């Protein structure tokens, strides 16, 4: 007996895990699957069953007169589906916040070529101000780990690019990001999702207005019971 | 089974002048050292005494003997691009230049030649020359 | 705890920041010059069947785009770096490329018209015809895109090591 | 044992010619597309093989206060794809300088009935504004001419509306604009686009800014080597 | 260096230009009049198939799209410049046609439903009927496409010469 199910950044429980990684550049673990006793076995497919992942990261700024614009970001900020007006996207590229005044802020301009952007509301000197863009050039990809601690092997290992997830609409059918190889999980066991890149990945920012969320990993995916 | 052997037969393969319809008289001709009938004499290719105005530099411009060739010979002034089967096809160049002539190229080593293609290299002033041939 | 078996002819897309790949700005109008230079990854076989897309990115130093009536070639070249006239693939314009979902919408993905397949130490080229008044190529603010694996659309490219004598016959791609 | 390649304004080499027509409405050459040594025969095939054609004709004015709007510009304008938007065209349709300052003009607004525009700037007194709006209305076609400057004939003679080349999205699979009949160049000669419409037509003025070619005519073709 | 010669079908698309239809501007209550009279071309012959589509520019003296209420009917008449009753292909009305997109989409665009022959001196008429409301009608800001020659999308016209044993099974209507 089978059906369909979604693996996601909460799951069906709450022995699953999240973390970030360094400032140099390597593969960390960021998030790990782990399996319950509620189950019997898991499998994904690439090819079959899609995979949804919006990363994003943090920068933050003091404030002066004149800082009206931000420079670049340390990363290349890409368009989203091909796109360019905030408004227009299937999610925003940047997210601002004034935590001095404690409110949320949107965006007059942008720059993609110099990878910077620009705000409405000059703050003040002194004034506080954290940013949300999403994360820039990096790779990606799976690994098993066993019950013991222990990897047990890669899957379909082309480490994939991360701009790629942000230049399709990834609900879009056809445009949905379909992974390849396969997996089968075990009982007390745990699958990882890692990643390398030169900036800071971010969940569960407080100051953060859209939602608890500011970066998701998802997974279509087939279980037994 | 020896038919096999009768259509391979060396008179019909890789005979050095190429039979078409030979009389005798023509044989016996074409070896005579005292006077220039018909079969005397061989054939090549040149453009002598005075040398090529030249002036394209782009487009290859062709050369054509009424041969198959099996060697090469050249004397230029300064410099210039060369090649045969080109450019349509993939086909490779060379370059030449002074300090390299005279050129030359074929042994009894197995080119078979027809077509020249020339180029006036870049790196020069309007310099083209002179090209040989035998068979 | 498996993970299973995979195959030979993975699919991918090309660009330009893959280490087989180098960029290279141009000025003006030197069209010998090679802009984006892809040679074969010493070991694996590259395939590129036709009706094949391309996104070229390109644009100048100062962000805008360039002239549309400049002509983009990629051609196909020796082991060396020499053109070869024959084995061109694509020679179009700009003015008639958009970018901002040239690898979304297949309506939108103009293609090629020859199929094409790449050994271990060949080359390909992309060559840039432009006039002399345009501001060039930054190629680090430009930027390509040929292909696509994760979705069924546009046709994703062939990659593989070797399987036998098709690559003795592959290997008659000499003149 | 062919290939697809593109003719167009510079191409495949520099025998090539562009050159004007006459104000007495006559219809005279435009283009002349000869061919080269480099090849053996060229094949183009209506109704199979693509072409695109950006006509834009000249015009002169002298700035003074209230000239906002570009008057009656002689030359039927359309919108550019169905879409009237300066910015959503897949490609603009009229632009004007201001030689005096040296300066472009981008537009606000369009009047597509009086074939009229708008812009944001006013010019001065004594000042020379030249436009260069995408020519409308005209009837063109193909002339073929040996090597000994002479005609052979056309190429299925009839006229095409010269709006036609702006009223589809030109690269859309499709949607490309053809035309009709076949023809076969040979080494040396030359194939000759042909025109009358009501006003000159212009190429190579220095002060446009969008490019150094002001207007264009491409054609996809079928080559043997 | 040859130019290759052609078939008698000689697929192309109609438009107005072409001086074998006149246009005539028309009141708002004018069902009758021909907007298009299309005459024979006095040497050709006229060819179309079921799913033929039409792209109907219709537009008043500033650029308005007239009211998508109207109707239009296009049909076969006679040689004296009187219709025929059979003979109909089309009857639909504007609201049916998204100027923007009315000859570029598939699914924008309405088709035939009959087969169809002209003669050198027969005639069709494209009528128009309009309520009263509406600011009439003018061709010099408008124009038509009939058919399609360009795309792999819809199909295109027939033009014709005589070609004598199908040219009398023709005439033979």
């Amino acid at each position: 007996y089978t059906i369909s199910h979604t693996g996601g950044t909460l799951g069906s429980s709450k022995v699953t895990t999240a973390a970030n990684q360094t400032s140099p550049q390597r593969e960390t673990a960021i998030i790990g699957f782990e399996c319950p006793r509620k189950f019997a076995e898991i499998e994904y497919v690439g090819q079959r069953d899609s995979t949804r992942f919006i990363p994003r990261t943090t920068e933050s700024i003091t404030g002066t007169a004149g800082d009206d614009t931000v420079v670049s970001l340390t990363a290349n900020i890409q368009p989203v589906a091909g796109e360019t007006a905030i408004e227009d996207q299937d999610y925003p590229v940047a997210v601002a916040y004034n935590v001095t005044q404690g409110v949320q802020v949107d965006i007059d301009a942008v720059d993609y070529a110099a990878d910077e952007v620009t705000l409405a509301d000059n703050p003040a000197d002194g004034d506080t101000v954290k940013v949300w863009p999403i994360m820039g050039d990096g790779d990606v990809q799976f690994r098993l780990v066993n019950q013991f601690g222990q990897e047990e092997g890669r899957v379909y290992p082309w480490a994939t690019p991360l701009y790629r997830w942000h230049d399709f609409p990834q609900l879009k059918r056809g445009r949905e990001i379909n992974l390849h190889g396969s997996v089968t999980w075990e009982e007390n066991e745990t699958v990882e999702v890692l990643l390398d890149a030169p900036q800071a990945i971010t969940w569960e920012d407080s100051d953060y207005p859209e939602g608890q969320y500011v970066s998701t990993f998802e997974q279509d995916v087939e279980i037994t019971l | 089974e020896r038919l096999g052997r009768l259509v391979d037969v060396l008179e019909t393969k890789e005979f050095g002048d190429t039979t078409v319809e030979r009389s005798v008289t023509q044989n016996i001709d074409r070896t005579r050292t005292d006077s220039p009938n018909n079969e005397n004499q061989p054939i090549y290719f040149s453009t002598g005494p005075e040398a090529i105005a030249v002036e394209n530099t782009e487009e290859w411009e062709r050369l054509d003997f009424g041969i198959v060739a099996e060697t090469v010979n050249i004397r230029t002034t300064d410099d210039i691009d060369i090649a045969f089967a080109d450019p349509n096809k993939n086909g490779p160049v060379i370059r030449v230049r002074e300090g390299e002539s005279p050129f030359t190229i074929g042994g009894d080593a197995g080119i078979e030649s027809a077509f020249i293609w020339l180029r006036q290299a870049e790196t020069a002033s309007n310099t083209p020359g002179i090209q040989i041939i035998a068979f | 705890g498996n993970i299973g078996n995979l195959s030979a002819e993975k699919q991918i897309s090309v660009y330009d920041g893959q280490p087989f790949v180098d960029e290279q700005d141009v000025p003006a109008d030197d069209p010998n010059t090679p802009a984006l230079t892809i040679e074969g990854p010493d070991g694996y076989v590259i395939a590129v069947d036709a009706g094949t897309p391309i996104a070229p990115e390109f644009r100048d130093s100062n962000g805008n785009k360039l002239d549309p009536s400049t002509r983009v070639i990629v051609q196909k070249c020796d082991r060396q770096g020499n053109p070869l006239g024959d084995g061109i693939v694509f020679n179009d314009t700009l003015g008639r490329f958009d970018y901002e979902q040239m690898r979304t919408d297949p309506d939108f993905m103009r293609k090629t018209a020859k199929s094409l397949m790449i050994d271990e130490r060949e080359i390909v080229k992309v060559f840039v015809d432009i006039p002399a008044g345009a501001n060039g190529y930054d190629a680090d603010k430009s930027r390509l895109t040929l292909g696509d694996d994760t979705s069924d659309f546009g046709k994703a490219v062939e990659i593989v090591d070797h399987d036998e004598l098709s690559d003795a016959e592959t290997r008659a791609v000499k003149a």
